[PDB]
């Protein structure tokens, strides 16, 4: 929900 | 190879917890490199000073960031609000991986992100342009302060700068 990556469900 | 080296003090509640260099591919993908560094030098009259890594999750990437405009981008680039990537050469296929963050694809030059692991589900996606060369240990320290949903316990801001080149 920001300017970032995503990991980990 | 032509690869300038941004150096950092990294530092724990404004306490100097180490530093770490970074070696920036700038023979590979020179526009997401010279972008961070111009951004940590501040010549393009930004000034990146005491750059906070305030959204950190172990086993994956300790990210930093700024407060000018925090919501929605918090660390925009040479290239202003944000752009989008060079070329894709740098596969993150390694740990210490520096890579501007974002959303997606040309929603690239927004904060920066560390991957402390091998973040392999990133290919495909933005480039990286630089790697820590020294101070690993200090940027998976930085890592035992973050939280599973980014929350960061601690305030870990960049104290200083003066890249090595």
């Amino acid at each position: 929900p920001e300017p970032g990556p995503y990991a980990q469900p | 190879m032509v690869n300038p080296t941004v150096f950092f003090d990294i530092a724990v509640d404004g306490e100097p917890l180490g530093r770490v260099s970074f070696e920036l591919f700038a023979d590979k993908v020179p526009k997401t490199a010279e972008n961070f560094r111009a951004l940590s030098t501040g010549e393009k009259g930004f000034g990146y000073k005491g750059s906070c890594f305030h959204r950190i999750i172990p086993g994956f990437m300790c990210q930093g960031g700024d407060f000018t405009r925090h919501n929605g981008t918090g660390g925009k680039s040479i290239y202003g609000e944000k752009f989008e990537d060079e070329n894709f050469i740098l596969k993150h296929t390694g740990p210490g991986i520096l890579s501007m963050a974002n959303a997606g694809p040309n929603t690239n030059g927004s904060q920066f992100f560390i991957c402390t692991a091998k973040t392999e589900w990133l290919d495909g996606k933005h480039v990286v342009f630089g790697k820590v060369k020294e101070g690993m240990n200090i940027v998976e320290a930085m890592e035992r302060f973050g939280s599973r949903n980014g929350k960061t316990s601690k305030k870990i801001t960049i104290a200083d700068c003066g890249q090595l080149e």
